[PDB]
RNA sequence: AAACUGCGAAUGGCUCAUUAAAUCAGUUAUGGUUCCUUUGGUCGCUCGACUUGGAUAACUGUGGUAAUUCU
RNA sequence: GGCGGCGACGACCCAUUCGAACGUCUGCCCUAUCAACUUUCGAUGGUAGUCGCCGUGCCUACCAUGGUGACCACGGGUGACGGGGAAUCAGGGUUCGAUUCCGGAGAGGGAGCCUGAGAAACGGCUACCACAUCCAAGGAAGGCAGCAGGCGCGCAAAUU
RNA sequence: UAAAGUUGCUGCAGUUAAAAAGCUCGUAGUUGGAUCUUGGGAGCGGCCGUCCCCUGCUCGGCGCCGGCCCGAAGCGUUUACUUUGAAAAAAUUAGAGUGUUCAAAGCAGGCCGCCUGGAUACCGCAGCUAGGAAUAAUGGAAUAGGACCGCGGUUCUAUUUUGUUG
RNA sequence: GAAGACGGUCGAACUUGACUAUCUAGAGGAAGUAAAAGUCGUAACAAGGUUUCCGUAGGUGAACCUGCGGAAGGAUCAUUA
């Protein structure tokens, strides 16, 4: 069908071949999954060997990272943002590996609140009016309260992601092949990666 | 695909000039001292002589 | 040779394989137009019908007239004067006859006194013309 | 072909089992198993081919399905079962016992051994990896998969086993002065002692050995089994001794015995 | 010097973003006796295909030519010239086969004329299938 | 017996049309892969019913088409 | 009421065997009345993906302008499947190898795919092209370059 | 196919039998001057023959009052060449044995249960390995960024090191 | 969870035109070769009756002839202070 064959194609010298042998099916093509955000369809292939394969064509969760400070967490990708292959799968919202994705930041910033205990984006005057995580920034023993200020002298974040967690949208970069694997999984960009991708997005924006 | 040999070879060659005097009436004189029936009886002889006669060239060309 | 260089493979087999070309035996056997052009199309022999029996006026020196056969080839439909050996064996081709032709020896040049006639009739009607000249066969009619 | 091959021509057969060329097309494809097409001898071939029991194929069929033929510990119902090297091959009702070990010309000789000593072999390591959790797995010529070996065992030794619980009981380590069973090329079925592993770093590692008699040959390392600490071996080794008399040796021997015996 | 390309340009192994308050660059020794150069060590490039700092993994062959173009981005081409016996003429013929070899920029002092070694390693793309190993220049050339 | 299930049917056999760095051969690589089968491991490692549910074929019956290993 | 022996089948994964697949190095007949070819309908390379069992312009997007050739590329031809081998033969050679072993390819020609570990399978299916069978004329069925055998073709080849 | 030394590498021819370009330059091709180690130390046979020696710096065994003799790694102008080694399906070919009654074949067989065979050679080229260094190529110091030496300066770096821990 | 449809993809085929590899028909033309004895001559071989031949022109029933330069394979190895 849609092959993969080496022998259709001219040789170094520019000179072309002649097929000896007819399409093989080990050199399968499969059609692009081209996988788009929203509610999870993932197909099964049955693939080489018989083993599966799993194309997503719907996927909205991806468990990404957090490297500065070791966590990951579940959280819903909202857009694509970037693509370093074509300009169009930015356009056509096509989750592939090495998108620049938006995603929430509240699993993330709700694990920074109840590691620190320390109240992060939330403008100044805009209190927690509810008292739900007003009750998870108070109420220890004596070196319980020390342990967390000891660990609390490691407590500062940088001022992209301190930007990025305001507006409730982290930007994260997929490091899975959802056609594949059927997983948008990846890290959220820190330092010299988001400083790039922030001026490509800036770059084709304006 | 077959269990069968195949594996067979000539015993004699027959000889370049077919009308020397002297080879036709040498190898008549085979013939009739020692009784063949044909010349290919004779030339069956020479040829497994050929043969030794040329394995023995082969082992005098090598070091003693 | 010239050319004794320790290096010089190429030129010296490449200078061959070019010169083999000017060899007579070679470029016959080594190109389609000898190949093509031979009547028989590189077979041994060939079945043809006999469309007329043909007198062949012999050589300069020598003088008799030569007893041939115009023969229609089945394979190509090519044309073909083929000798008719033995004394009196023109008696036994009735015509629109199948005869198997063969070479007359030469590797397809006139031989003797028969000029550009390569071809001699081997059978007539599946019945071979020497078993017919002695009259072992009688010809089947 | 579009898929494995199930059919092994008699022509297209391993040298070393010597089949004729005559009797059919085929030779027996050994079922797959622990040792290699071209390096096991198949059941029917060491019954109705050396021992002779057997006349036909179907004769070697009612043998092994009376469930007889106990290759190395484990009763073998398969006429094509590749037995290899060092396996020890028991026929029970004729209290007989046979190890698989190299004539030193290259086929596979028969070997009659004790039951005492039918009941360990001597497995050649492949390679050595660590399991799923920190569990040293432990691969052999024969695939005898082992975990929780001794840690002093490295990649090319071998391993004294038990056949009835299949344990290690002593491990040769590859060292320089142990003898050798060389078990592949030319050299096939030679026995010497171990002189010098010459490193080759992205090839193939030679290996010299001498032999009793002193005439040194090399080998591809892979090639290579030990079988003895020093000159001792830890097998009984077939008449010869894995030396390889020459051609004008084997001739005046031959000469020698058809006229002392008579 | 780089980020050039529309994505971002790293080696995998290494994490860049432990928290502060350099980049740290991954290099592997490539075997078979040759010396990694201080360039790939120090360097501040990306090159997934070096064999010192990429995910290559030379194995197999090692071969050697003199280098005759370095006109594409981070490949050359090397020339082999040997002598092929043709046994009729018992004499030999000079051919050559010319490969296209991907040359790490740890490689930087490479000039058309230099002996390059080159090691076997995976398909890097349609007609390479060597990475330079290590640089010998050409027989003088130093002013 | 039939029928469901399982396994095989990708081997063997035939032919040589196509194919000129292709095929093939020697030589390596797979630290770039896949692998039914055999062989050996593994198969209470997870802290959370003395055996369950709906069929369908063979069988019996009613057929239709001029016709099929149709149904 | 509770504890167990000898097997059979099943089973995720590792390994092993059986391979397969794609890569390395070097090696092929004639032809120059084929000297320049390949390339923005991928040519050589970069970067990031898609696809694939995985390595790869395999394929997409943006790049760079490469790549090969008088050491014969590129194009054409081949009564060219390649090889182990065969004939001839002082020593060199020349010619042959469809042909029982290895490897490849194809099942009238192309193409597409189901199942399965393995097929782009044809004593599987799906079209088209060519040919051809049965028909109550609505429809159905076909693939001997398997073994025999038949026609045809031929100089040329056996028993249903 | 040999005969055909009538395709000629071995090995043909080119004044007149067929054949040297009208002449010269000229790039790839091919070929390319001479030159760079020798004398003796150790030993045997009857002046001549056959052998061992004429590179150097981290880890231990025939020993010794930090190193001497030696064992095992690793760096050592680069290639062709030659010799050896590994490795290289059988079948074919050469070839060992063996009275298929002989032979072509076959892989068997022999002995009043035992013994024995199913060997070996060749497998251009390219690849791998280890000796030899003649022949051929290639190299090194010539505005000295030249060796072999010890020294004095400068950027980054194993910790053996302060009873255990700042 | 069947039919079915939109779109993509592989892609057989079909229509249209051009390019083109081989084979075949061809009024007529223009060659060559082969015959035992056709016609016009006699160009060449003897200084072949104008020495022959080469290149290049022109011409002419035909072989050929003539110009210009060249050759000896010439009919002179030589021709006399």
């Amino acid at each position: 069908g849609i092959s993969r064959d080496n022998w259709h194609k001219r040789r170094k010298t520019g000179g072309k071949r002649k097929p000896y042998h007819k399409k093989r099916k080990y050199e399968l093509g499969r059609p692009a999954a081209n996988t788009k955000i929203g509610p999870r369809r993932i197909h099964t292939v049955r693939v080489r060997g018989g083993n599966k394969k799993y194309r997503a064509l719907r996927l909205d969760v991806g468990n990404f990272s957090w490297g500065s400070e070791c966590c990951t967490r579940k959280t819903r990708i909202i857009d694509v943002v970037y693509n370093a292959s074509n300009n169009e799968l930015v356009r056509t919202k096509t989750l592939v590996k090495n998108c620049i994705v938006l995603i929430d930041s509240t699993p993330y910033r709700q694990w920074y609140e109840s590691h620190y205990a320390l109240p992060l984006g939330r403008k100044k005057g805009a209190k927690l009016t509810p008292e739900e995580e007003e009750i998870l920034n108070k109420k220890r023993s004596k070196k319980i309260q020390k342990k967390y200020d000891e660990r609390k002298k490691n407590a500062k974040i940088s001022s992209l992601l301190e930007e990025q967690f305001q507006q409730g949208k982290l930007l994260a970069c997929i490091a899975s092949r959802p056609g594949q694997c059927g997983r948008a999984d990846g890290y959220v960009l820190e330092g010299k990666e988001l400083e790039f991708y922030l001026r490509k997005i800036k770059a084709r924006k304006g | 695909p077959v269990a069968r040999s195949w594996v067979c070879r000539k015993t004699y060659v027959t000889p370049r000039r077919p009308f020397e005097k002297s080879r036709l009436d040498q190898e008549l004189k085979l013939i009739g001292e020692y009784g063949l029936r044909n010349k290919r009886e004779v030339w069956r002889v020479k040829f497994t002589l050929a043969k030794i006669r040329k394995a023995a060239r082969e082992l005098l060309t090598l070091d003693e | 040779g010239k050319c004794r260089g320790l290096r010089t493979a190429r030129k010296l087999r490449s200078h061959r394989r070019d010169q083999k070309w000017h060899d007579k035996q070679y470029k016959k056997a080594h190109l389609g137009t000898a190949l093509k052009a031979n009547p028989f199309g590189g077979a041994s022999h060939a079945k043809g019908i006999v469309l007329e029996k043909v007198g062949v006026e012999a050589k300069q020196p020598n003088s008799a007239i030569r007893k041939c056969v115009r023969v229609q080839l089945i394979k190509n439909g090519k044309k073909i004067t083929a000798f008719v050996p033995n004394d009196g064996c023109l008696n036994f081709i009735e015509e629109n006859d199948e005869v198997l032709v063969a070479g007359f020896g030469r590797k397809g040049h006139a031989v003797g006194d028969i000029p550009g006639v390569r071809f001699k009739v081997v059978k007539v009607a599946n019945v071979s013309l020497l078993a017919l000249y002695k009259g072992k066969k009688e010809r089947p009619r | 072909a579009r898929g494995p091959k199930k059919h092994l021509k008699r022509v297209a057969a391993p040298k070393h089992w010597m089949l004729d060329k005559l009797t059919s097309v085929f030779a027996p494809r050994p079922s797959t198993g622990p040792h290699k097409l071209r390096e096991c001898l198949p059941l029917i071939i060491f019954l109705r081919n050396k021992l002779k029991y057997a006349l036909t194929g179907d004769e070697v069929k009612k043998i092994c399905m009376q469930r007889f033929i106990k290759i190395d510990g484990k009763v073998r119902a398969d006429i094509t079962y590749p037995a290899g090297f060092m396996d020890v091959i028991s026929i029970d009702k004729t209290g007989e016992n046979f190890r698989l070990i190299y004539d030193t010309k290259g086929r596979f000789a028969v070997h009659r051994i004790t039951p005492e000593e039918a009941k360990y072999k001597l497995c050649k390591v492949r390679k050595i990896f660590v399991g799923t959790k920190g569990i040293p797995h432990l691969v052999t010529h024969d695939a005898r998969t082992i975990r929780y070996p001794d840690p002093l065992i490295k990649m090319n030794d071998t391993i004294q086993i038990d056949l009835e619980t299949g344990k290690i009981t002593d491990f040769i380590k590859f060292d320089t002065g142990n003898l050798c069973m060389v078990t592949g090329g030319a050299n096939l079925g030679r026995i010497g002692v171990i002189t010098n592993r010459e490193r080759h770093p992205g090839s193939f590692d030679v290996v010299h050995v001498k032999d009793a008699n002193g005439n040194s040959f090399a080998t591809r390392l892979s090639n290579i089994f030990v079988i003895g600490k020093g000159n001792k071996p830890w097998i009984s080794l077939p008449r010869g001794k894995g030396i390889r008399l020459t051609i004008a040796e084997e001739r005046d021997k031959r000469l020698a015995a058809k006229q002392s015996s008579g | 010097d780089i980020q050039t390309e529309r994505a971002y340009q790293k080696q995998p192994t290494i994490f860049q973003n432990k928290k502060r308050v350099k980049l740290p660059r991954y290099y592997k020794n490539i075997g078979l006796g040759f010396k990694t150069p201080k360039e790939a060590i120090e360097g501040t490039y990306i090159d997934k295909k070096c064999p010192f700092t990429g995910n290559v993994s030379i194995r197999g062959r090692i071969l050697s030519g003199v280098v005759t173009k370095m006109k594409m981005q981070r490949t050359i081409v090397i020339r082999r010239d040997y002598l092929h016996y043709i046994r009729k003429y018992n004499r030999f013929e000079k051919r050559h086969k010319n490969m296209s070899v991907h040359l790490s920029p740890c490689f930087r002092d490479v000039q058309i004329g230099d002996i390059v070694t080159v090691g076997e390693c995976r398909p890097l793309s349609k007609t390479v299938r060597f990475n330079v190993l290590k640089v010998t220049k050409a027989a003088g050339t130093k002013k």
